[PDB]
RNA sequence: CGAGCAGUACAUGCUAAGACUUCACCAGUCAAAGCGAACACUCAAUUGAUCCAAUAACUUGACCAACGGAACAAGUUACCCUAGGGACAGCGCAAUCCUAUUCUAGAGUCCAUAUCAACAAUAGGGUUUACGACCUCGUUGGAUCAGGACAUCCCGAUGGUGCAGCCGCUAUUAAAGGUUCGUUUGUUCAACGAUUAAAGUCCUACGUGAUCUGAGUUCAGACCGGAGUAAUCCAGGUCGGUUUCUAUCUACUUUCAAAUUCCUCCCUGUACGAAAGGACAAGAGAAAUAAGGCCUACUUCACAAAGCGCCUUCCCCCGUAAAUGAUAUCAUCUCAACUUAGUAUACCCACACCCACCCAAGAACAGGGUU
RNA sequence: CUGGUGAUAGCUGGUUGUCCAAGAUAGAAUCUUAGUUCAACUUUAAAUUUGCCCACAGAACCCUCUAAAUCCCCUUGUAAAUUUAACUGUUAGUCCAAAGAGGAACAGCUCUUUGGACACUAGGAAAAAACCUUGUAGAGAGAGUAAAAAAUUUAACACCCAUAGUAGGCCUAAAAGCAGCCACCAAUUAAGAAAGCGUUCAAGCUCAACACAAAAAAUCCCAAACAUAUAACUGAACUCCU
RNA sequence: CCUAUACCUUCUGCAUAAUGAAUUAACUAGAAAUAACUUUGCAAGGAGAGCCAAAGCUAAGACCCCCGAAACCAGACGAGCUAC
């Protein structure tokens, strides 16, 4: 129930998803140390990080491809220019 | 008989009324997808099931990223009935080294960088 | 007519993908109609306008009847009558002479126009020998008439005669 | 009364089956889903032109991990350890 | 619709890269270069393995056409045997057939619509159907007991009629009740005879064979006709001819109890009609059947049972026909408000005498009496 | 009866601990279609390097024209594919969607082709192999969702009036506006040389004119119902959560 | 109260009203070669004559069921029933 409610407000539709409810520790030592991280939260925690290396390496891989690409446009550019400049036309144009 | 699908080129071409509605921006197009599954893969063509494969989407509710470019788009034109596109946002900018742990994509498609949950003292 | 079963998803896209007409906000029977566009005046009606002119400038003596519901054969006897007499018997719509009325000297005549109506006309006013051919008939009144642009009812046309 | 020939569902005579206001509505939600997946997918980041050889080095490098790993296929090692340890199914006390 | 060839060559010689391939294999197909000569034949198919036989070698040999070919073997069995498999009921919006509407051509003197109805169309039902534009052939009556449908054969009510009246015709409504007995004959059905208010159409695993029975499916014997050299065969003709079941389970074992119909008389020889002819409605009296009882007599018979004998038998029906009166100041019976016509009782009831006996009560049990 | 004999049976039936893993539908030949052999598919081991997806480019003229598409295929997304070794097993599959085939047969039957599902899970369509939702497996007295509930009630209606050059000529026993042909004028404020009816034929009439959209079968109908409180909520073995 | 259409076998698909089973105890059904693989020994050699060998050879481990016909043949036994 909610779900369509949640998803308007920036939040997920299932609230098992993400935010307090879920990613904080469920308990604490009495003395006041924090607990071990959960196998829940590791486990998300890796997977998070595979997904954030992954839209970085994505992301600068186009931008390496589209660097190139330029630089090849660049390169054949210039290519003609070279050939037009060795040649001294004569006869009838002199 | 039953055979593969050819979209025609006219429908993937945005209109200006599509703009005013989704958002998007034709002059600086989103450089990464967000693709979820959200249909099964079952009384479907195999080709449409390898594709899934490919993409990896073999399980539902689970957003990966791919890069909007053209070869990409292909295969998402062919199995765009059984997955939701979004555009991946960063208002923060692309994550860090220092920030690999601490990114988390929300349902809104911007992946922050700076996951404290804690309510906004604003 | 679905005369073949169409499969559960195609008929639920011919029921998504039926035609809605547009349903304007305020029905437009409701709103206030725009007027009736004008049109040309009709060329047989223009016709009688000149034509009633006629009757009420060249004779001087015109009755006004109540055209009763009386057989051709009687109506066509009474005529004969009457133009021995010289007394013709015009009769012209209302809806034309209502209004050519509303617009004249003989503008008090209009109450007297009220359903089946005729006009007995004469260059000489002989009223005294159209009276008693009306006395044949008990049940045909005279509603009145005008004289030298004088307005009379039928008590007037027997003091008239008198 | 009411019979159906045949079986319910297949056949000639099939019993009739009626879209609901639900139906209809379930429909229409997995439409605009689509309708907007058709937006993001006209405007690509890059052309055909740019994107070739993008990422040959990625995955050329990809597939000999996948090289590597089929032709590393070998018994693995056998340890004269092993073979003593099982001396130890007799020990006992003194 | 073809093919089981033919014709031109006589280097239609010899060798050899790379490929195709009838979805396997077998088989089949193309081919540069080279030697040797000259200066990969046409043709869609035009074909046959191995073994074996012949021959000095070369090479050749099968309508092996059941054409991946067994060196060489038919018919019949109802005298049949064995191992297995399949099988009234069920699917069928095209064609065809039937029924009811639609169409309004046409019959009916006139006259679409009192009736009837062509080409067709729309619904319901039944049936047929992918190839020899061949011939033939692959469950049903009866007895008992019935259940149900209504698309009604009879009885009832109501419109129309080319309805005077009696009879009829047609349509709406009605399944409460009823729907006979015989002679031949029988893909088991018709014909005929005598009646009846009528001798309904169907469905129910021929409704119903652990209730019964006849025929067929067809048989072990036998002939007649026809077929075959014969064995034997033929939906052909005829004669003869074996299934059984001790009820475990479900269901059921006194709906306690409202009757239908005919004839005669009466009205009446009346209404009607020129007469001939000839009614309703109302009443009465005798009948048959059905249901439920009974033994006074009769009869089969005797402390009784039984019928052939006697007694009793009680509601309505929904189609329509009309008033007042609006939408639509008339009118109009009204899926307008509205008015009228036809729009239940009876039975059963109180219950620790009880051993035992008796009983018109009863399989046991139970029940009534024992004053 | 004994022996050969434990005859043979492509046929029927049966085939005994636990747990996990991979795993389904092209064909050819056959005294063959109840079988077998090969291929395809599947399994295991090994070796090797590309495999799938796919941008252009490219693939016939005919009988005049015409489909969804397919082949090939760099990038790219991906992790498989080929080969070597060793064998076994499976095969008329069924139904649904679509295009067709069978003398030019709308349905149905039979047979091809493409795809899906079923012979593997669960939820929903009433019960439900083939429709829809959904697949990777455990525990929970958590959560968010997917598919997912049939609509429809249909027929009023004109008011008023009509005399006349005439039976317009023709042919017909005579057929007159109204059997038939020709012409289609015309008096009156305004009326068809007649649009329907009825006369052997006439006569009588109305109108034009003038004013004023079905359904019925067999044991017994079949959830109960409800036009009125601001679309959310319910809902899986899918996903999330310990 | 709620939920749940017995098992095996045979077919595309069995709650199937298709096959088998009253139940208990005992008995009752996968036997092997070449090649390949795996693990030792030795090695251009291996093997306790013979045999194989262009890394082979030797040894071991590891794969191939049960019941049921009508029949056919040989040798005996039967006419105390029945046919004559
Ligand atoms: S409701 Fe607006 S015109 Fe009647
Ligand atoms: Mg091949
Ligand atoms: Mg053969
Ligand atoms: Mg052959
Ligand atoms: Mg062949
Ligand atoms: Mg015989
Ligand atoms: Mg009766
Ligand atoms: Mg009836
Ligand atoms: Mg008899
Ligand atoms: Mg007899
Ligand atoms: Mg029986
Ligand atoms: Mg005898
Ligand atoms: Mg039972
Ligand atoms: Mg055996
Ligand atoms: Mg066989
Ligand atoms: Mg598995
Ligand atoms: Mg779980
Ligand atoms: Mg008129
Ligand atoms: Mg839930
Ligand atoms: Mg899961
Ligand atoms: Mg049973
Ligand atoms: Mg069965
Ligand atoms: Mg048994
Ligand atoms: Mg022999
Ligand atoms: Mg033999
Ligand atoms: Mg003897």
């Amino acid at each position: 129930a909610g779900g369509q409610w949640r998803l308007q407000q920036g939040l997920a539709a299932n609230p098992s998803g993400y935010g307090p409810l879920t990613e904080l520790p469920d308990w604490s030592y009495a003395d006041g140390r924090p607990a071990p991280p959960m196998k829940g939260q590791l486990r998300r925690k890796a997977e998070r990080e595979t997904f954030a290396r992954r839209v970085v390496l994505l992301s600068q891989e186009m931008d390496a491809g589209l660097q190139a690409w330029q630089l090849r446009q660049q390169k054949l550019q210039e290519e003609q220019r070279k050939q037009e400049n060795a040649l001294k036309p004569k006869g009838a144009s002199l | 008989k039953f055979t593969r699908s050819r979209i025609p080129e006219k429908v993937f071409q945005a209109s200006p009324e599509d703009h005013e509605k989704y958002g998007g921006d034709p002059q600086n197009p989103h450089k990464l997808h967000i693709v979820t599954r959200i249909k099964s893969t079952r009384r479907r063509p195999y080709w449409e099931k390898d594709i899934i494969k490919m993409l990896g989407l073999e399980k539902a509710h689970t957003p990966q990223v791919h890069k909007n470019i053209p070869s990409v788009n292909a295969k998402l034109k062919v199995v765009k009935h059984l997955i939701r596109i979004k555009p991946l946002k960063l208002p923060q900018g692309l994550p860090a080294e220092e920030n690999m742990s601490n990114t988390c994509l929300k349902s809104t498609g911007e992946l922050v960088v700076q996951w404290h949950l804690k309510p906004v003292e604003q | 007519r679905h005369r073949r079963v169409m499969h559960f998803q195609r008929q639920k896209l011919m029921a998504v993908t039926e035609y809605i007409p547009p349903k304007p906000a305020i029905h437009p029977s409701c709103l206030p109609s725009p007027p009736s566009p004008p049109q040309e005046e009709i060329g047989l009606i223009r016709l009688l306008r000149r034509e009633i002119a006629a009757v009420f400038q060249d004779n001087r003596m015109i009755a006004v009847c109540q055209n009763v519901a009386l057989s051709a054969e009687d109506k066509l006897l009474m005529r004969h009558q009457l133009r021995k007499h010289k007394i013709l018997m015009k009769v012209f719509p209302n809806q034309v002479l209502k209004p050519f009325l509303e617009d004249s000297k003989y503008q008090n005549l209009l109450p007297l126009f009220v359903g089946h109506n005729m006009l007995l006309v004469s260059e000489e006013p002989k009223v005294k020998e159209m009276v008693r051919i009306l006395r044949t008939v008990p049940f045909l009144p005279l509603l009145g008439g005008c004289i030298d642009d004088t307005i009379l009812s039928r008590q007037g046309f027997i003091n008239y005669s008198k | 009364r009411g019979r159906i020939p045949g079986r319910q569902w297949i056949g000639k005579h099939r019993r009739p089956r009626f879209v609901s206001l639900r139906a209809k509505q379930n429909m229409i939600r997995r439409l605009e889903i689509e309708a907007e997946n058709h937006y993001w997918l006209s405007m690509p980041y890059m052309t055909r032109e740019q994107e070739r050889g993008h990422a040959a080095v990625r995955r050329r490098e990809a597939f000999e991990a996948i090289k590597a790993a089929a032709t590393s296929k070998f018994p693995p090692h056998r340890f004269i350890a092993d073979q003593l340890d099982h001396l130890n199914v007799t020990k006992k006390w003194s």
